């Protein structure tokens, strides 16, 4: 009962990408990992716009975005391709295509996003409210090391679950099931997440490549 | 709501055939961890000495030798599983819808939920000093599990963790049969050739295990939310857990796998 | 194929397990 | 180090 309103996350999520990213008419890691750095900013910003984050000790703030911003990307732009044909498009307003993502001996991973997430998001007409509560609890994650008061953290947790909960019962009453199904996406985030840090760590590892870097 | 019903009559069959599948229950094991059996024998290994008093007290039962010890118990914990696989094919098969799918995405729901599965149930056997064996004839402890020599001092840690924080939901067996279930009909397993009705198989478990834990844990909030993200966590274990594996087969000499889990971990992430 | 790559899996799933 | 300038802003 909107000790976390479902209005504020989706403004937070309205906070950012705008239509003039036509194009500015391939090497997709650096693609890729030049929209991540430009994105990371806008998280933060994204951050201090959900309920109750700012209001937590600052070393918390940091270590919850440090630990999650990983997820907390690729949910944003894997959401974001709902509509595209085997690929993904990015905040710089370029697509990845799967071909060039082979090409460049991402193949495997790149094939879990499209089949695991987007796929899963477009089949489902997962809905940016929904995205971003998902994205939330994604954020307020209580075992990250560190954290002074994690029992906030779950509370918080918490909190969205119970809203992103009334939200699909009002939103979709002919879907009782529908709060299950966005929580179900997690499991392949999560999983796809931490492949993507290991590709990461090889990257910055042979020098491929600076917010970016530091959050690595 | 008319569904009601015949959701409490799918806990209640799931349940029944849990108790069915799986000789050690979480309230035996609990009985046991607690020490309210009076059948209550378990055999304590906390160091070499007591494993050497107690290991032949601990199924297929014979005695390859020269083995060092971290290995033989590594070795253990993988016939186990193949013991666990065959209970949970079993339970598998026991869920309404199950048997009708395609028998090529059975077998897809089964190599990639086993290991989910063993260590949601793993749990079960698990306080935070150690952990039964060979169906609560044994108990071994964490301590002991952590003295053994790089890299198998580690493999248990990450499940010892897990099990501390999921048993803090205080599950019952009838709670866990339905999740388990849950975990089985997972429509993002890689390479299912038909989706639809297996998401439809879940979808109805899912509004199963809803309502269990609100009438089992009327006073539990957000339950069934905190449930399902455990398996996000469930899904790392076993992930990490095969990137292990990955180097010892680079490092080990020569430790093979059983078939059954050879034919598993072939081909998973 | 996957059914053959999982021979086990496969009886267990058709037949159950033996004795 | 940058996050935490961004976040205090
Ligand atoms: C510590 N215990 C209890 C069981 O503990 C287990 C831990 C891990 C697994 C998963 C196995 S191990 C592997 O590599 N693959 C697997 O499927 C299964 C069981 C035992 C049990 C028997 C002998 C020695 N100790
Ligand atoms: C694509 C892709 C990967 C992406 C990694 C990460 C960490 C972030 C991407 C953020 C974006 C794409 C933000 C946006 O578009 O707004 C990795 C390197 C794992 C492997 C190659 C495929």
């Amino acid at each position: 009962n909107e000790d976390m309103p479902v209005e504020r996350i989706l403004e937070a999520e309205l906070a950012v990408e705008p239509k003039t990213e036509t194009y500015v008419e391939n090497d997709p890691v650096t693609n890729i990992c030049q929209a991540a750095d430009k994105q990371l900013f806008t998280l933060v910003e994204w951050a201090k716009r959900i309920p109750h984050f700012s209001e937590l000790p600052l070393d918390d703030q940091v270590i919850l975005l440090r630990a999650g911003w990983n997820e907390l990307l690729i949910a944003s732009f894997s959401h974001r391709s709902i509509a595209v044909k085997d690929g993904i498009l990015l905040a710089t307003g370029l697509h990845v295509h799967r071909n060039s993502a082979h090409s460049a001996g991402v193949g495997a991973i790149f094939d879990r996003v499209l089949t695991e997430l987007v796929s899963k998001m477009r089949d489902m007409q997962m809905d940016k409210t929904e995205l971003g509560c998902l994205r939330a609890i994604v954020l307020f994650n209580p075992d990250s090391k560190g954290l002074s008061n994690p029992a906030e953290v779950e509370a918080l947790r918490e909190k969205v679950y119970a809203s992103l909960e009334a939200y699909c019962k009002h939103k979709y009453p002919e879907q009782p099931g529908r709060f299950a199904k966005l929580l179900l996406r997690l499991p392949a985030l999560r999983f796809i997440g931490l492949k993507c840090l290991e590709h990461l760590f090889f990257f910055k590892l042979i020098g491929d490549t600076t917010f970016l870097m530091e959050m690595l | 709501g008319p569904e009601s019903a015949d959701l409490r009559a799918l806990a209640k069959h799931l349940y029944d055939s849990y108790i069915k599948s799986f000789p050690l229950t979480k309230a035996k094991a609990r009985a046991i961890l607690t020490g309210k059996t009076t059948d209550k024998s378990p055999f304590v290994i906390y160091d070499m000495n007591s494993l050497m008093m107690g290991e032949d007290k601990i199924i297929t039962p014979l005695q390859e030798q020269s083995k060092e010890v971290a290995i033989r118990i590594f070795q253990g914990c993988q016939f186990r599983s193949v013991e666990a696989v065959q209970e949970i094919t079993e339970y598998a098969k026991s869920i309404p819808g199950f048997v009708n799918l395609d028998l090529n995405d059975q077998v897809t729901l089964l190599k990639y939920g086993v290991h989910e599965i063993i260590y949601t149930m793993l749990a079960s056997l698990m306080n935070k000093d150690g952990v039964l064996i060979s169906e609560g004839q044994g108990f071994m402890t964490r301590e002991f599990l952590k003295s053994l020599r790089k890299p198998f001092g580690d493999f248990m840690e990450p499940k010892f963790e897990f099990a501390v924080k999921f048993n803090a939901l205080e599950l019952d067996d009838s709670d866990l049969a339905i999740f388990i279930a849950v975990i089985i009909l997972s429509g993002d397993r890689p390479g299912l050739l038909n989706v639809k009705p297996i998401e439809d198989i879940q979808d109805n478990l899912l509004q199963a295990l809803e309502l269990q834990l609100k009438l089992n844990h009327p006073e539990s909030s957000q339950l069934f939310a905190k449930l399902l993200q455990k398996m996000t966590d469930l899904r790392q274990i076993v992930t990490e857990h095969v990137q292990l594996l990955q180097v010892i087969k680079k490092t080990e000499t020569d430790m093979s796998l059983h078939p059954l889990l050879q034919e598993i971990y072939k081909d998973l992430y | 194929s996957l059914t053959e790559r999982h021979k086990i899996l496969h009886r267990l799933l058709q037949e159950g397990s033996p004795s």
